[PDB]
């Protein structure tokens, strides 16, 4: 059951995209993504993920449950200080 | 009522091909390597600092890759090719 979103970096060069269903912890997400950008990030990780639900909202990443997670988030964004 | 979607490199003059002559992504990169001689460098293990990335119907610009194959094809819009150098013009 395969679940690709966009995930977009402030000020990276371009997007990326994941599967959401492979992965099983918010920390499983979490440091499979620094790897994404671990070429922007390099020249620990300082940002703060967000995703944007199905009525078109931006909320923060971390507060539901991952299982839940995965099916309520359309698109990705990691936001700088 | 084929694709014919546009590649384009700065410097050298673009190109309009079309994906589904081909069926994976290593073909399609291996394709336009040896259309702009960059042959070795978007497909290489060791990701040699050339990038291709496409613009999809909804107007984002992303990586060539991540998407199945059979979902880009009719996502992908216009492809683009950026040297190590353009790669950072782009970023911040």
């Amino acid at each position: 059951a395969a679940a690709f979103v966009k995930v977009s970096m402030d000020g990276a060069p371009y997007l990326r995209k994941i599967d959401l269903r492979m992965y099983k912890s918010y920390d499983e997400l979490s440091n499979a993504l620094s790897n994404m950008f671990s070429s922007f990030t390099m020249g620990s990780w300082d940002y703060v993920p967000s995703y944007e639900n199905k009525d078109g909202n931006w909320m923060l990443v971390g507060d539901v449950p991952w299982p839940m997670f995965v099916d309520t988030a359309k698109r990705l964004r990691l936001m700088k200080g | 009522v084929r694709t014919y979607t546009d590649v384009q490199k700065t410097g050298s003059v673009g190109r309009s091909i079309d994906v589904t002559s081909f069926k994976d992504y290593e073909e399609l990169k291996s394709a336009i390597e040896s259309m702009f001689g960059l042959e070795g460098l978007l497909t290489h293990p060791q990701s040699s600092g050339w990038k291709l990335v496409y613009v999809d119907y909804e107007s984002d610009v992303l990586l060539v890759g991540d998407d199945p194959w059979e979902e880009f094809v009719g996502s992908v819009r216009s492809i683009r090719i950026l040297s190590p150098t353009e790669v950072q013009q782009m970023s911040e």
